[PDB]
């Protein structure tokens, strides 16, 4: 529902229509899979000694 | 919490058990309106400021 | 004044950060990703001239 202001009519707009918002990841880099099934997972690290 | 204390109350192996902390209360709520001061052309974040 | 010269370097000798084509997230069929580069710093005297 953000409103921006297009200068060519003049007119309010909302945000949904030029660009479309999504609850989404905070970055694309990384894919698991356990058994071939999609999943997450995370890599424990010992400290030194 | 609340349940526990009920609990706590009629429970004899406790001589006394309180919680800690503070007790809830009133808050007032103001609720901008963002289209209707939008109507009037005033920034957001000029709200926020003042 | 001496705030101008200061703003007219920063704005002309800015760092761009480019991104890749294909970025996750991806459409479906590409089989080519390549990055991209483009330079926004002045390394010669004639360009900060």
């Amino acid at each position: 529902n953000i409103s921006l202001k297009s200068k060519t009519n003049g007119s309010v707009i909302k945000l949904s229509d030029v660009a479309n918002v999504e609850i989404g990841s905070q970055a694309y880099n990384f894919a698991i899979l356990e058994n071939g099934k999609p999943a997450t997972a995370a890599a424990i690290q010992l400290s030194p000694g | 919490q609340d349940e526990l204390m009920a609990m706590a109350a009629k429970n004899k192996k406790f001589y006394m058990v309180w919680n800690e902390g503070l007790p809830q209360g009133d808050n007032i709520s103001l609720k901008i309106d963002r289209e209707k001061l939008s109507a009037l052309g005033v920034k957001f974040s000029d709200v926020s400021d003042i | 004044s001496i705030s101008d010269v200061n703003n007219a370097i920063r704005e002309n000798n800015v760092e761009i950060a480019p991104g890749r084509l294909g970025d996750l997230p991806a459409e479906k069929g590409q089989l080519i990703t390549i990055p991209l580069s483009a330079q926004g710093q002045l390394s010669s005297l004639e360009q900060f001239k």
